[PDB]
């Protein structure tokens, strides 16, 4: 026999492990790979695709209601419409869209983020609004003035209905932590900023017209978007044997 | 990262035994992303 | 020049057989996983009879009842190939062989005025689950061509987020913008074929995410309709019809 | 029929500076959602950027990336020194939610194997004893005691080791009937039964059972099992919309509806 | 090719459950036998080379060669239909509906017997040996059905036998295969042998 | 060699999709007016639209029930397409269409033993009317599938002499010679097409000019049976399903 | 005088596809059973066909793959610390009728020993035992006690393991005096003697023994054996009927009579 | 399937020690299918 010596690890069971192990039917022929539509080689691909944000997460929107950020005929000039951290692997609205679930599948992140707007009022219903991201140190702008010093776009209502704000990828680090979390890890550190919408003008309308309508918000990875470090999904979990 | 070198020899009869696949590259997701069929540029507006 | 500018012409025109379709309010055609119909490779199938390939007779447009966009409305949604099992010669086929490939062409159309402000979410999901009931009803699972009502629009009716949906082909129908979605779907399976009266492939989901409102007086009954079209289909294992 | 193609990349896309921009032609931010594509605005059309080399690499969330470890898969214990465990995935959350998150795919497998002996009060013992773990395919029979003929597994195959041997562990191929696996199926198990609980479940997922015993009798304990299992070589198509409801039944996606999936702030304008 | 013990009925014992029992009809259309063409399924393939082989293994795929041959005298003929029934129903109730099947007209001649093909027609490449439904769900890959019929009658002379047999055989065709093996369920022994 | 000493052979098989017709007792094999069933030329064509053209799912054998050559016996007549216009998916496109054009393959089977004697025509005849009675019952013009027992055999059922039926396209089933006859029919018609619900091109009859008769105590009851194969089949002016 | 061959194949037959044929020449579906021939009608002739390429494999049906496996032979425990186990597959039906499917075939093979100590009540103990199984070939002196000299072993070949080790293994080639094994023989054991007890046994087929015992004393237990033994490099010849009723002896193919093989159905024409 | 390379040296003296063969093909199965001495083509009647 040939002389060897056993190391440290020897027997161990590391999960992550890669090698070749006999294989239980050795002489087994697989069925043939047959042409099936959408493939996909890497999860990057689905990050890229825009998802719906649970935005209007309060106590009165159930449901369905949570994707739409309300907008309203004005009566006073410059007000805001809505506020969110950029980070997407934070509890809150980003957590349960496709951008979130796979950021909450990972323990670090880099790359810009695509964050979309669709507006859904009347063809007759106009505004210009301001969506504004603000690169970290802070606290979220409080009031447009504040907000439109930082990187933000100014959308117009009108026949293409959406308009895209793009969060850049910002940062001290080549990475961020995915969680924020401040007690044992003190990862505030991380902390990507805010973006935020004011009304640019105002929402304005026809005579008996709603005067209420929404903004759909979609939220997707860009092309210079990573992630590292996979790690449980926190969203699933069970307390004993399913039925 | 990944070694430019390092050995890669199967032991075994069956493709099954074999370690994990290296390759792990992506592809352009516009399979996914952007599955129209009238090209919409990015400096022109979608819808005319 | 839409090619030359670099965007998408709002009319269509979709003609299959003896069916033609247009609209003058569309927002482009969504081609599912960037892929069109194609017939099953002679490296890919498994079935050994000759296949029966139908043509015109099948692969036109077959129009469904329409569902109102009632105040409460929380969506609707069609099993496929079930809406189409018993319509036309395609229905026919279907039952009369047990194994059945094919693609389609869907349209849906759902119009009303500058007016009236609204959205739509258009989606065709393959392998799309009715598992809200701890014991699925066949009427549901099954609907046919009528159709069934969303009871769980928020849960996808499967459990995950309607948000998410969009990971699947899909298109908005936000009266503002259009008036119609088109989709062309590829057939999509882990086998070559399958059977069309036990499993159904794909399911097309029409459900409000911004309800319908409108200037006060304006016209409140508005219908949404669903015109589909099966493509490149091929059919074997015949037999009597047999129907789930 | 591919009208898009799919490119390779090994690394993330770089940045390229870009300068200002004061025209009405070219207008990068205006969008579409309604056509059902992701916006097409690029960070250098939107504002200012700088020339990055970026060297990002994109393998960790590649399918074999991604799938490629062990998950817990099985848990039981014997008793009267047998116990069936019926293949499935359905049973541990974990492996299930990211197995869910494609509509198909191919992928062989390596199982790994832990056992120990437990006594009646569940606490794990320093006793080494030989156990089998027999493969017994649809069709096949399955032993009714720890001593039935089955055990011979002539044709069966069946792996023996000991509870003081590292874990055991084999590479099975991918063996359903169908070209891939399915994680998601609209459709019934068979023809003329439309009963909710034949709903659902694609039949050819499940390959069989895993019966074990220890070679021997114990006495007064039990073989405690833990099975895992690790994809290999993963293909995988359709991506899905991820599970958003926790998981109530090991056969079926049932779920109890919600009115939100994120918690509640006080108000919409503050972050 | 192999005898399939076809006639697996109470009144049949031994020799006899090869028979395919055939006699002078004095109605029209009436049915001659019915089987599952499932050949890994507990029934009349059980037995069979066939069947033994593929009971020692999970999975299957191939065309199947289903041969009859007519047993009476000489001066006996006949035209029977033989149906291959693709699944999605029940066996076919009656010839019209079996006839719109995969099927075979044979006339009893010099050449004594008929093929009837059973080609692999199926949604998947393979399909499970088992349909073992409670557990497992199996049912799921049931092949469908062969089914026979008498296409005209048996006609014989006067004093003839008025009853006559058809011998069933069964084989796998040329693009049929196996796969998983695992033991053969008639195979067993409760205690140590003699 | 049958083709090197210049005789027919007795045996016979005939495979149109999914079926296979075999005979060992066949008297060659007849193709009306030596011609084989062909597609509609675009010079003989007329209507515009791209045909539908099932193949295999309706160029197959279709068994009609059998009839009993009873003592009184004067014969059985089945109209062509009106025998198959509810069977399978032959009679789904003939019923889904308002245009209707193909080609037929017959076997008519009947055997009995070396120790009866009897002689049946076996005659297709294009355009054959029943016009027996002043007002002619549409039960017996159209009896469908089950077809019509003759009551005017003589005279053919149209005023002319039954021995001429030899002009048609025909065989017989001379009990001492053959048990089946088979004939290949190519469409026939003064027009490109027409409709399958209001015209019948042929009719198969099949006759007794010579009584069953047999030695003393041989079976007696012996039944005639027909299958029929529409071949080169092609349809037109698709709608919903209409029956005469 | 070969006159039928026997090309090699790697893959299932191709579909090719067919079209309509109404001839009075070429009719595939007649056959005759009575020449002893099976039928040659393929799917083409049949019915109308498409193009198929099936690259469906054969190797798992080879022999290799059939035989390739390990299956238990001997099972049993010492007396007096040894036991003689005479080397016969008859004993564990399941090995017994995968053999008897052929009639005669070479083969080496690979014998696997899993062995543990067991007390008086049959029950498991964590005991590591040095045990030692020696081959004793027909003619030698059999040790009658576990300290016997034979045990020395200077020429019959023996393995020395620990139940505290894994299991033993050994490979053995093709040794019987004949040119193959026989799993069928119509003839006698011996010239001047036709009693039914040396009938259907070809003695060739017997190797010898397997003595067993542990190499010092236990303490009121005993040594639990289990032989397993798998084919390797199979070369067969002439198949043969499957074995269709339940063995009952060891060394001989005795059976019960049956009327049936399949269990009863209501009626022939009810599928 | 099986590997298209795979290590497969022998390591011991007698063949017996080797490990399963690698072949598992299949043969015209004539010699038990249509054991014959006149051929009976497929085309044609068996017996005349
Ligand atoms: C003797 C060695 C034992 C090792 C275990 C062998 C297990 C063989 C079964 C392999 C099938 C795995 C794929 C199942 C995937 C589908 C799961 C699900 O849908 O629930
Ligand atoms: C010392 C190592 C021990 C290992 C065991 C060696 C066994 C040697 C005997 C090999 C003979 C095996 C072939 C027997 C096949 C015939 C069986 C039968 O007909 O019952
Ligand atoms: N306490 C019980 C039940 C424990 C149990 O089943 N735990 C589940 C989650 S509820 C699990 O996944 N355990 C993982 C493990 O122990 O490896 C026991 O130990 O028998
Ligand atoms: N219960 C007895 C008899 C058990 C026995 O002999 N079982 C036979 C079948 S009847 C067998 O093949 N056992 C397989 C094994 O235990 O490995 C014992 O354990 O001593
Ligand atoms: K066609
Ligand atoms: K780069
Ligand atoms: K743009
Ligand atoms: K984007
Ligand atoms: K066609
Ligand atoms: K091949
Ligand atoms: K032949
Ligand atoms: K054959």
């Amino acid at each position: 026999g040939i002389p060897t010596l056993y190391t440290p690890g020897s027997g161990q069971f590391l999960t992550t492990d890669d090698f070749q192990t006999p294989c239980m039917l050795p002489k087994f022929q697989p069925t043939p790979v047959i042409d099936i539509p959408g493939e996909v080689k890497n999860f990057l691909e689905v990050v890229q695709v825009e998802s719906l944000v649970e935005i209007n997460n309060v106590e009165s929107a159930e449901g369905v209601a949570r994707y739409r950020i309300p907008l309203n005929v004005q009566d006073a000039m410059d007000g805001q419409i809505m506020a969110l951290r950029v980070d997407p692997g934070i509890d809150g609205p980003m957590q349960s869209t496709l951008l979130g679930v796979f950021t909450r599948y990972y323990a670090q992140w880099s790359g810009s983020l695509d964050f979309t707007f669709m507006f859904c009022g009347t063809f007759m219903t106009t505004g210009k609004v301001i969506i504004a991201y603000t690169p970290p140190g802070g606290d979220q702008p409080t009031n447009r003035r504040q907000a439109m010093l930082g990187t933000h776009v100014v959308w117009d209502f009108g026949l293409q209905s959406s308009i895209t704000l793009v969060v850049p990828w910002i940062s001290s680090g080549h990475f961020r932590g995915t969680t924020l979390e401040n007690t044992i890890y003190k990862y505030r550190y991380y902390e990507a900023g805010y973006i935020t919408m004011w009304y640019q003008t105002n929402m304005v309308v026809p005579p008996n017209f709603p005067t209420t309508a929404s903004i759909l918000m979609f939220v997707a990875a860009q092309p210079n978007f990573s992630l590292r470090i996979l790690k449980d999904r926190p969203d699933i979990s069970q307390e004993g044997a399913l039925q | 990262g990944s070694n430019i070198h390092y050995t890669n020899i199967n032991y075994y009869e069956n493709a099954a035994s074999n370690s994990l696949n290296k390759q792990d590259f992506t592809q352009d997701p516009e399979k996914f992303t952007r599955p129209v069929v009238d090209v919409m540029k990015e400096a022109a507006v979608p819808l005319k | 020049s839409a090619e030359a500018c670099g965007y998408s012409d709002r009319v269509a025109q979709l003609t299959l057989g003896n069916s033609t379709i247009t609209t003058q309010e569309a927002a482009n055609i969504v081609v599912g996983y960037g892929r069109w119909p194609t017939s099953l490779r002679d490296t890919d199938a498994t079935a050994v009879d000759k296949p029966t390939q139908p043509g015109v007779s099948a692969e036109r447009f077959y129009t469904l009842p329409s569902v109102q966009w009632t105040n409460s409305f929380k969506g609707h949604y069609w099993k496929l190939p079930d809406a189409l099992s018993e319509l036309g010669l395609f229905g026919q086929n279907l039952q009369f062989h047990y194994l059945y490939r094919g693609g389609w062409v869907i349209h849906v159309q759902c119009n009303a005025t500058k007016f009236h402000q609204g959205t739509l979410l258009v989606v065709a999901t393959p392998e799309h689950k009715i598992q809200s009931a701890e014991s699925p009803a066949f009427a549901r699972t099954n609907p046919g061509e009528q159709g069934a009502a969303y009871q769980f629009p928020f849960t996808f009716e499967d459990g995950t987020a309607l948000g998410n949906a969009l990971i699947y082909p899909h298109q908005w129908v936000n009266l503002r913008t259009n008036n119609s979605a088109t989709l062309v779907l590829p057939y999509v399976n882990a086998l070559p074929m399958d059977s069309g009266i036990r499993h159904n492939n794909w399911t097309l989901s029409v459900i409000p995410i911004v309800p319908l409102e409108y200037a006060a007086g304006a016209t409140t009954y508005v219908p949404i309709t669903v015109t589909i079209a099966p493509m490149c289909t091929e059919y074997n294992g015949l037999r009597a019809a047999v129907t789930q | 029929g591919q009208v898009i193609k799919s490119a390779v990349r090994s690394t993330v896309e770089n940045t390229v500076q870009s300068t200002h921009s004061i025209t009405t032609e070219a207008t990068p931010a205006l969008q579409a959602a309604e056509t059902g594509a992701t916006s097409n605005a690029s960070d250098e059309s939107m504002i200012e950027t700088r020339n990055v080399v970026n060297t990002h690499g994109v393998a960790e969330t590649s399918l074999e990336a991604f799938y490629g470890r062990a998950g817990l898969v099985a848990m039981f214990s014997t008793d009267g020194g047998i116990y069936r465990w019926y293949i499935n995935f359905g049973e541990y959350v974990q492996l299930r939610a990211k197995l869910e998150l494609l509509t198909y795919a191919r992928f062989d497998m390596e199982f790994t194997i832990v056992a120990q002996v437990v006594n009646a009060q569940s606490k794990v013992q320093d006793f080494n004893v030989d156990y089998q773990v027999m493969f017994v395919p649809p069709g096949a029979s399955v032993p009714e005691n720890q001593d039935s003929y089955q055990w011979q597994s002539s044709c069966n195959p069946s792996v023996i080791s000991n509870t003081g041997l590292p874990p055991a562990r084999v590479s099975v191929p991918f063996m359903s009937s169908a070209n891939a696996y399915s994680f998601s199926y609209d459709g019934y198990t068979q023809f003329g039964d439309t009963s909710g609980s034949s709903y659902g479940i694609v039949p050819s997922n499940y390959l069989g059972m895993l019966v074990v015993r220890t070679c021997e009798d114990l006495d007064g304990t039990r073989l405690r099992v833990r099975v895992y299992a690790k994809p290999k070589h993963v293909k995988g198509w359709i991506p899905r919309s991820p599970r958003m409801t926790p998981y109530k039944s090991r056969y079926t996606g049932v779920y109890t509806d919600t009115t939100k999936f994120c918690a509640n702030r006080a108000r919409i304008t503050t972050a």
